[PDB]
């Protein structure tokens, strides 16, 4: 059950959500969660008086924000998500995000493009890290320009290969491709020449 | 005898006019003809008043006055009647029509029965006799329709439920509120009523064609005239039921709509593939269809012409038909703009520059397909553009036209758009297009961003209209919650509608995170709805939206436009930010857009003239003085291209004429080619730019315009008959009107670009410093164009931030969902309604106040091309064509960008306005009006021929002011402030002369004694105006630069001041001093309240403030607190017996909402026929509301004190809005006073330079050491009467009172610790408690005397101080100063360091021993703890110390108690001692985690009637950890400092406290009857019996913080610094 | 104080460090139609306008630090 924190409606939502999954064992999402700090600490002194299920789970998405009171800090487990550190380490993440049967289907091609795109977007991202020099601005190059231009490159190119086993690497749409990922994907964030 | 026929006239018509009945479905006869009623009524009112002008009059006068009394009831009666009626018809179809209301509701469905038997019987009685005086003689006819109002109202309030279930069926409903959807529901039978609602619910569709009958729906129409006829006329009879018409009428829309594209489609398929076009042909076919569809099939052409040459090309050796692709192109473009060369209607005129834009778009895509050798039609270069394929095999008529960029496929809406300004299609709208349609493909929303001025918001509608959607524009703001964006969603799913919500970021972060949700679940039923696995036979695709299952369609989508880039705006969640795709427009490509504007309107040079304007605004915008209210971007190139194709349209037609009516020779091409497009352009240019220009910059731009634009001049044209209007309107308004170089030219030609912008722009700024005349611009041009085109024009003047934005826009309830209009709001749906005829009027909106983002933002939509106002409840109001948006600013250093650029810009100068005009003004006015409401006049224009010569240019009054505003004064100056100072000084001596003539009946004031009197008058009023506000030495440097450059005869005195002068009435000079006599205080008066001892200054300010005053001019008093500005305002005061003085106290926290609960206590409102007057209950007394702290109130972070902008507004204005009703009120017999201390000051604001326009300041400094030796020796002399041995120890006494005084007011000040402030309330209480110790003895030494000295100089100076050396440095300074001014006396007796006096062991206030002390307060503490409280107390010297001062401070009269000090120090347990043992009842409010501010009213509620009713001694003890929130502190700051809570006591707690007190009064032995002497009687009570003990920690920021939160606390509470234990 | 001490030395360096005197360019009627001429009018009056600021801002400092002149609110935030 996900949640979105917010409004007084969600927060009802979340606490009926909560006390069913204790019963249940479900697994219960609430996002945004440090934008309440007093229904956070709300939050922890009833979790730490509660015997949930054996397999319920509550995860709070957060941003990281002073404002989060340190009793629910030390109440749960933190886990810190960032860019990765290197570019071998976003190309795995890469990897292991992006399903396998994904990658494995009938063009062969298909999984060096995916390649070509997961060390495009490492590069990037790293280049991030560089203010002034790798790029202009901290852009928000993420997620989901990665997930746009793996959906752009799976439509383009089962557009062009009709469920061939083979596609010369002269067929493959490479002007598509280009110009989606830097008018659409990748260049809709940049606002400089 | 004419006003005799006239009123005889009168007489006969009513007599004869009859209310014009017509019959409504054979159930009643309704009113009709409410407009000629009307005019009726208010000629006759108005020819009534002109003969009230004449004298004649008054052998008529009573006759004539009954008249008016029943003109104004008839107006009052048809002022509710037509509600009413409006109100019951729909309402009757409601109850009527629909069966199912009357079991869903069935209560009110009875009420509204019994109504309507009511309502018919009224009009049946009307019928009988339809004589409109014999209606307006019907017993109880106002309370009755007030009565069918009320109850009318309540019924329709109540139908919320059955509106949103009527939503729910026909789902467009969810964009028309529930006024309009009840007006809809209930007229469905007539549907006549109905055509002024299409447009909230349609995009293009503003009204219906029907039949002679009205029972069949013929077709549609726009609001440009075009008209769409549909193929299968829809039936009303057939279905009678509103929603269900309404949807066959918008299927019948789209159908009809598909069916002529493919007809347009088969007609232009000949123009497609054709080497030459007819330009008749083409014409024909243009005019034959719509505008969109006639663009449709231009684009469905184009693109399978180009999908057949690449075909062809496909084998890649073979030929290249893409070259006839582009000639085709090309001729078709070259008809296209023959065709706009010459004269055509304005409908085939905008269809023509449609196509002309996308022809050129097409025209720049073939040459770049051809360019980049494109052979294949699956190249990409040709597959990511727009490409429009049409079917004409489809059986389906809705699914025959798709269009595909790149993979994304779409289907035309086919919704009706009417004739929308196409957007030229620049690369950049291109990338938004391929981004946005690629956002749609992943069901994902789009989010372009970037400045402002861009194209994100029109890009989306330009998008949304190419693809035949309904595009809803929503302006978000922090009020757009969860619920109502999740409405909204629900009513864009069902509808299938585009929403494009600009300044999303605008919402609240928290609010951003919850429509996540809504958001992705609506994708999430957009993506299932795209697989092909779902068929739309089975169930349809639903959402879960607000706890509904809202059924979604596939056309329905959400874009964002934000600009991230301004700082406080909210950031998206990550979450949330993934649901879009996101797009940066930070360059429009303003070279093209240019470009294609200028060839589309017929300019036969557009590509230079692109060129030569764009290049020519970047230089304007880098080459011109950096202002705030400058803005050369986007939306100011499309405002100038706009008017440059109207002015050549203006000038075509001008040609014409002159030719027509020179001869008979008239030729388009002649015309086009000898036709100045070059001036054409920069006259567009000059009268959009020159106005928002300053001074220096219009010689730079018309340089700038010499240099881009060689050999072209600007001549502005001369508008005689407007200028004659506005000679005529300044003629009778006292103004100055000039013509080019004269006096008054700069401000007639701010006039003229004022009305030049007004006709370009709906949406205008005055921009400005106070007094730079933008008011009086835009009211004479408002009465000239009245008096010019015969429009009556109707201003509306808001001020935004004198109430709060909700209060402004509109509230939404959380709890029931309802809407309730703000100002802002309820004025435009007022005009938008047009009940009473507002759109046959000029109606200018004028936000007169400070603009901050805040407020402003939400009107983008309204200032831009939407011209709607969005609300959060999802309607949208739209702005009539004769609605003006107008703020008159004084500066915009808080609006952003997208302010300034929706707006029309006029800069006003302080130079505009010279002082001549002032001082013609002034003149003018005190030659015309005379003063009284004639002797009076006379004497007025003798006054203002005297003061001629002075109020010249480089005169007296001129070259005074300029030396002045050299000088340093205490606020800022400004030039207005101390002319309306002079001015009302000047009536104040007209007055004078007045008031000696009438004490002078026999011998008059001559002409040489006027003109003494009033020369000499004028020199002291420019010194107590222009220098007032200032020190001692700056009013010495005034004077001696007058004497320098003066004539007139002046004090020949060697150095005293011209100041220190007075003017008698016998027109002398008189030194000040004779009116200060050594006065004789009475021993039982010494230092009281109400007691002032006359000195130079105390006489010169009481002067001052009585001429001030007496003209009933708001004033401000600005000095050091204790300075004496309340003790002089109240002595001023005195000498006006029918002014009655209400004390405010402002605080940090203080809103106008203090000032309307003094209202409501002291006031009441009165219908009157000319509005809502706010007015004292006591007849002929004046009520003068004197505001203390005017400076604290807490500035925003957009530098505005909100009440002082309402203190503005009800100053300037004369009244102020209830936000109840959004009702003006006008103030009668109020006045405003106020006090401040220096704004230099700590937590003292500079206050707004419009509010000190109004207010003269007068600057009360600290009594000087001569002037404190003369009043505390006056003081002194009396209290030592008392005891004849020590009156010779009055002089030295006072001394040493003075010296040491002065010590401690230069050793310690608030730069150390912020309560640090001595002032002579330090030496009135001194004089005081010496007072007080001495009155019960009998005799007393020298040393006794000297002892009590000391002991109150302990008290007074020692008490407050926080560290040990400063209360060291007090005692060793005592004692230096008692030996240095009593030598020769017992220092150890009079000086033993433990100096305590009590009078606990004795009657009497005597000296007390510590060890005999220390004994009796163990007595009193052992029967303490046996009685009350048994918690041991451990005694020491301290203690002793404490509860000695506690003690007195509760002896005393309105006695409180700041004590502060260490937690768990006894400060609570001490004072309940001390209570205890001086028989106070101890009062503690007991705070839980649930207390509110409900409950402390409560608990001070039961406080003031214990201490004021009962006449019970109650001391109330509070803690600063008590005060849980800033109202708190408000109510105890307004009952320390007056006694009383203005708001506490309403409604039936009001009238219980009056019966409580009139019980107290009687057992009191007082006849007491009326409220408000009941109420003074009360509030002295609790002034008497009442000691509030306020406890808090010695915090260093806290205390600051407090100083200024809650002032009383530092000025009327006795502060005791207890510390820590030492 | 010697935080009085230290900013008093601090805004006489200051004092020194910056110039004194900025002239306003003169306007011609030739002077105007030269862009060089329009852009350097408008940079030099900036300067003089921020110099004259700046200078009266540390004038009033310094002032302060020795006692002369009280602190106002808006010295006392330029002091913080
Ligand atoms: N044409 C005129 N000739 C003479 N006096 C004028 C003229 N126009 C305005 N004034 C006077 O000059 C003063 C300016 O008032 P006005 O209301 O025009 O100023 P304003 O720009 O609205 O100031 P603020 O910004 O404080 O509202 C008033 O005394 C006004 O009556
Ligand atoms: N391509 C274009 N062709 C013509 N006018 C345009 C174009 N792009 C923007 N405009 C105009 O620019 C102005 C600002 O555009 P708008 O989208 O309202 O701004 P914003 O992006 O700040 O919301 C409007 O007058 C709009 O019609
Ligand atoms: N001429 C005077 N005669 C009597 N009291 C005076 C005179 N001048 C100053 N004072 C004292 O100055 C004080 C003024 O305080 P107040 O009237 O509250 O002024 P403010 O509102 O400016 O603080 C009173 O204590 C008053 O007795
Ligand atoms: N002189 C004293 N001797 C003994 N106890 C004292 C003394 N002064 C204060 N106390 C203690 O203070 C407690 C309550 O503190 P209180 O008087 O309420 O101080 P505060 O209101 O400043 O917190 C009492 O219970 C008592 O024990």
């Amino acid at each position: 059950t996900s949640i979105a924190i917010g409004s007084a409606e969600g927060f009802n939502q979340a606490d009926k959500a909560i006390n069913t999954a204790v019963k249940s064992g479900r697994w219960v999402m609430l996002k945004n969660v440090h934008l309440a700090p007093g229904w956070l600490m709300q939050l922890e002194k009833k979790l730490h008086s509660l015997q949930p299920h054996a397999c319920f789970r509550l995860f709070l998405t957060m941003e990281i924000n002073p404002k989060v009171p340190v009793n629910l800090l030390r109440a749960g487990r933190i886990f810190v998500f960032e860019p990765p550190p290197g570019v071998k380490a976003n190309m795995l993440r890469t990897f292991s995000s992006i399903p396998v049967s994904r990658i494995c289907k009938s063009p062969n091609e298909r999984a060096r493009l995916y390649f070509l795109l997961a060390w495009f977007h490492a590069i990037i991202q790293e280049r991030l890290r560089y203010a002034p020099l790798g790029w202009s601005k901290k852009y928000e190059f993420g997620e989901s320009d990665l997930r746009s231009a793996c959906d752009t490159v799976d439509t383009w190119l089962d557009d062009t290969a009709k469920g061939r086993q083979n596609i010369s690497p002269d067929k493959i749409p490479w002007s598509a491709l280009k110009t989606l990922m830097a008018q659409s994907i990748y260049g809709g964030r940049v606002d400089n020449e | 005898m004419a006003l005799e026929e006239f009123l005889k006239q009168i007489r006969e018509v009513w007599n004869t006019y009859e209310l014009d009945l017509v019959n409504y479905q054979n159930k009643c006869r309704l009113i009709r003809g409410w407009d000629d009623l009307f005019n009726k009524v208010k000629e006759h009112i108005n020819s009534v008043s002109a003969m009230k002008l004449s004298p004649y009059y008054k052998v008529f006068e009573e006759d004539a006055l009954s008249w008016e009394d029943k003109l104004n009831r008839i107006m009052a009666l048809f002022d509710v009647w037509i509600d009413v009626q409006r109100r019951w018809v729909y309402l009757e179809g409601i109850f009527t029509g629909s069966a199912d209301i009357k079991h869903l509701l069935p209560v009110e469905t009875q009420r509204f029965q019994s109504i309507s038997t009511e309502f018919l019987a009224l009009m049946k009685k009307v019928s009988k006799s339809p004589l409109v005086m014999d209606v307006l003689n019907i017993q109880g006819v106002q309370r009755s329709l007030e009565r069918l109002a009320d109850l009318l109202g309540k019924i329709q309030k109540a139908l919320g439920e059955y509106l949103e279930r009527e939503r729910s069926s026909f789902p467009r409903f969810y964009f028309v509120g529930d006024e309009d959807l009840l007006e809809i529901i209930g007229n469905s039978k007539n549907v006549a009523k109905l055509q002024k609602h299409f447009k909230k619910m349609f995009a293009g569709v503003s009204s219906i064609i029907l039949n002679e009958d009205n029972s069949v729906v013929l077709g549609i129409s726009s609001r440009e005239g075009e008209e769409v006829m549909f193929k299968t006329p829809v039936s009303i009879t057939e279905h009678p039921k509103i929603n269900e018409w309404l949807t066959l009428v918008e299927k019948e829309m789209r159908v009809t709509l598909a069916k002529l594209l493919a007809e347009s489609v088969t007609e232009v398929e000949i123009f497609g593939k054709a080497t030459s076009i007819d330009p008749n042909t083409y014409i024909t076919w243009i005019d034959k269809y719509q505008a969109q569809l006639v663009v449709l099939s231009a684009q469905i052409a184009w693109s399978e012409n180009v999908e057949t040459a690449l075909s062809s090309m496909g084998g890649g050796g073979d030929a290249a038909p893409l070259h006839s692709v582009l000639s085709n192109v090309e001729v078709t473009l070259n008809v296209l703009a023959d065709s706009v060369l010459m004269e055509q209607p304005p409908l085939r005129r905008r269809k023509l520059e449609h196509l002309i834009t996308e022809l050129v778009h097409q025209r720049d895509v073939t040459r770049s397909l051809i360019k980049s050798k494109i052979d294949n039609a699956k190249s990409f270069e040709w597959l990511s553009q727009m490409r429009f394929y049409f079917d004409p095999k489809q059986t389906d008529v809705l699914q025959q036209l798709s269009i595909q960029m790149a993979n994304a496929k779409f289907n035309y809406g086919f919704e009706y758009l009417g004739v929308q300004d196409k957007l030229v299609q620049t690369p950049l709208t291109d990338r938004c297009y391929l981004t946005m349609t690629q956002a749609l493909e992943a069901r994902l929303g789009g989010s372009p961003f970037g400045p402002a001025g861009t194209g994100k918001t029109e890009s989306v509608k330009a998008l949304g209209h190419q693809l035949g959607r309904f595009v809803l524009v929503f302006n978000c703001d922090e009020t757009f919650d969860f619920q109502a964006m999740g409405r909204i969603f629900v009513g864009l799913c069902q509808v299938g509608a585009w929403g494009c919500f600009d300044e999303f970021n605008r919402l609240e972060e928290r609010m951003l995170s919850a429509v996540s949700q809504q958001v992705q679940c609506i994708q999430e039923a957009l993506r299932e709805h795209s697989n092909p696995n779902y068929d739309k036979t089975s169930a349809p695709i639903t959402c879960e939206l607000l706890n509904k299952q809202v059924k979604v369609s596939p056309d329905m989508a959400i874009f964002i436009t934000m600009n991230p880039g301004y700082a406080g705006r909210s950031n998206l969640p990550d979450n949330l930010k993934k649901l879009f795709r996101s797009l940066a427009m930070t360059k429009p490509d303003r070279q093209l857009i240019a470009q294609v504007m200028l060839y589309s309107q017929g300019f036969r040079t557009a590509e230079v003239l692109a060129n030569k304007i764009v290049p020519f605004f970047k230089l304007c915008d880098e080459q011109l003085s950096s202002q705030s209210h400058y803005d050369f971007g986007l939306r100011a190139l499309k405002s100038v291209l706009v008017s440059a194709g109207n002015v050549k349209r203006e000038r075509i037609q001008k040609i014409k004429r002159e030719k027509e009516e020179r001869g008979e020779a008239v030729d388009e091409g002649e015309i086009a080619e000898n036709l100045p497009e070059q001036e054409i352009l920069i006259q567009s240019v000059c009268e959009t730019m020159v106005p928002k220009l300053v001074a220096e910059d219009i010689p730079l731009l018309f340089s700038l315009l010499s240099d881009v634009f060689p050999g072209v001049q600007y001549h502005r044209g001369e508008m005689t008959a407007l200028r004659e209007e506005l000679k005529k309107v300044c003629q009778e308004m006292y103004l100055t009107y000039g013509d080019g170089e004269e006096v008054g030219g700069m401000w007639v030609e701010k006039v003229l670009q004022l009305y030049q912008i007004t006709q370009i722009n709906h949406g205008l700024m005055m921009v400005g410093p106070s007094g730079s005349g933008k008011s009086m611009a835009w009211r004479v041009l408002l009465k000239a164009l009245e008096r010019l085109e015969g429009v009556e024009g109707v201003a509306h003047i808001i001020d935004p931030k004198a109430i709060s934005k909700d209060h402004l826009y509109g509230t939404l309830d959380p709890n029931t969902r309802e809407w309730t209009d703000g100002l802002f709001t309820h004025v435009l749906r007022k005009i938008i309604d047009s009940v009473r005829g507002e759109l046959q009027k000029r109606q200018w909106i004028v936000f007169d106040g400070d603009v901050d983002p805040e407020w402003v933002e939400n009107l983008n939509s309204v200032l831009d091309d939407n011209k709607l106002l969005t609300l959060p409840n999802g309607e949208r109001l739209s702005l009539p064509p004769n609605v003006r948006i107008m703020f008159e600013v004084q500066d915009l250093k808080y609006a952003t960008l997208a302010t300034v650029s929706r707006c029309g810009m006029v800069w006003f100068s302080e130079d505009v306005l010279s002082t001549d005009m002032i001082f013609n003004n002034f003149l003018a006015r005190l030659r015309s009006i005379p003063l009284d409401e004639s002797p009076m006049l006379q004497i007025q224009r003798d006054a203002a021929t005297i003061m001629q010569p002075y109020f010249t240019s480089n005169g007296l009054v001129t070259k005074a002011l300029e030396h002045a505003f050299q000088l340093e004064h205490i606020m800022d100056l400004t030039r207005l402030r101390c002319l309306g100072s002079l001015f009302s000084m000047l009536h104040q001596a007209c007055r004078n002369v007045a008031q000696y003539n009438a004490n002078h009946p026999d011998f008059p004031m001559q002409i040489e004694q006027l003109e003494r009197y009033i020369q000499r008058y004028l020199v002291y009023a420019i010194l107590w105006s222009l220098s007032g506000d200032s020190r001692l030495k700056m009013r010495a440097e005034l004077g001696e630069y007058i004497r320098r450059i003066t004539t007139v005869p002046l004090p020949t005195a060697p150095n005293i001041p011209i100041i220190d002068y007075e003017v008698s009435i016998s027109g002398e000079w008189s030194p000040w001093q004779a009116k200060v006599p050594q006065i004789e205080v009475e021993t039982h008066k010494v230092a009281a309240p109400d007691v002032v001892v006359p000195t130079l200054d105390t006489v010169r300010h009481e002067a001052l403030l009585y001429t001030w005053l007496a003209e009933h001019k708001p004033l401000v008093l600005c000095g050091p607190p204790g300075s004496g500005k309340t003790m002089t305002l109240f002595s001023a005061l005195r000498a006006l017996p029918d002014m009655e003085v209400v004390g405010l106290n402002f605080s940090s926290a203080t809103t106008p909402e203090l000032l309307l609960k003094t209202f409501d206590h002291y006031c009441e409102y009165r219908r009157t026929p000319n509005g809502v007057v706010l007015a004292p209950v006591q007849l002929g007394k004046w009520l003068v509301l004197f505001c203390d702290e005017i400076n604290l109130p807490d500035m925003d972070k957009y530098g505005t004190q909100r009440v002082i902008s309402f203190i503005r507004q009800m100053v300037e204005h004369g009244g102020f809005y209830r936000t109840s009703d959004q009702t003006w009120v006008k103030l009668e017999r109020i006045q405003f006073v106020g006090a401040c201390n220096p704004p230099t000051d700590p937590g003292r604001k500079p206050l707004s330079h419009r509010f000190l326009r109004h207010v003269p300041v007068v600057y009360v400094d600290y009594p000087g050491p001569a002037s404190l030796t003369q009043i505390y020796g006056t003081f002194n002399r009396a209290m030592l009467r008392l005891i004849p041995s020590l009156r010779t120890y009055a002089e030295p006494l006072t001394a040493a009172m003075v010296e040491f005084y002065t010590m401690s007011q230069e050793r310690f000040t608030q730069d150390t610790q912020p309560h640090y402030i001595y002032s002579p309330r330090e030496m009135t209480r001194w004089v005081r408690g010496i007072f007080e110790a001495l009155r019960p003895l009998e005799t007393l030494p020298v040393e006794g005397l000297i002892r009590i000295w000391a002991h109150e100089a302990l008290r007074l100076f020692q008490d407050r101080l926080v560290e040990d050396e400063e209360r060291r440095w007090t005692d060793e300074n005592i004692d230096t100063v008692a030996l240095k001014h009593f030598p020769n006396i017992d220092r150890e007796k009079a000086m033993s360091r433990p100096i305590l006096y009590s009078n606990w062991l004795s009657k009497d206030y005597i000296p007390v021993d510590q060890e005999e002390l220390r004994d009796y307060v163990k007595a009193r503490l052992k029967v303490f703890y046996e009685e009350e409280l048994d918690v041991p107390l451990v005694l020491f010297n301290e203690v002793l110390d404490h509860v000695l001062r506690i003690d007195r401070i509760f002896r005393q009269p309105q006695g409180h108690l700041l004590l502060i000090g260490v937690s768990g120090a006894g400060k609570t347990t001490l004072s309940r001692f001390v209570a205890w043992m001086n028989g106070l009842s101890v009062y503690q409010i007991k705070v839980h985690r649930k207390y509110t501010g409900e409950d402390f009213d409560e608990d001070l509620r039961t406080v003031l009637r214990r201490s004021g009713c009962k006449n019970e001694k109650i001391a109330f003890i509070m803690d600063e950890s008590n005060v849980l929130d800033s109202g708190f502190l408000e109510r105890m700051n307004t009952l320390l400092a007056n006694g009383e809570v203005p708001g506490l006591f309403e409604g039936d707690e009001y009238a219980t406290l009056m019966t409580q007190c009139k019980e107290g009064a009687q057992k009191e032995g007082l006849m007491l009857d009326s409220h408000e002497e009941l109420y003074k009687w009360f509030t002295s009570q609790v002034i008497r019996n009442l000691h509030v003990v306020f406890t808090m920690n010695p915090s260093s920021e806290g205390l600051k913080d407090r100083a200024a939160t809650s002032p009383a606390l530092f000025n009327r509470c006795v502060l005791n610094w207890f510390g820590d234990w030492s | 104080p010697a935080w009085m001490r230290t900013l008093h030395t601090t805004a006489s360096n200051w004092l020194h460090l910056i110039p004194q005197t900025l002239s306003h360019l003169k306007r011609t009627v030739e002077n105007i139609k030269d862009p060089l001429f329009r852009f350097f009018e408008r940079e030099v009056k900036m300067g003089a306008k921020l110099l004259q600021d700046v200078r009266q801002d540390l004038a009033d400092v310094v002032q302060v630090c020795e006692g002369k002149k009280k602190q106002t609110n808006y010295l006392r935030t330029l002091i913080n």
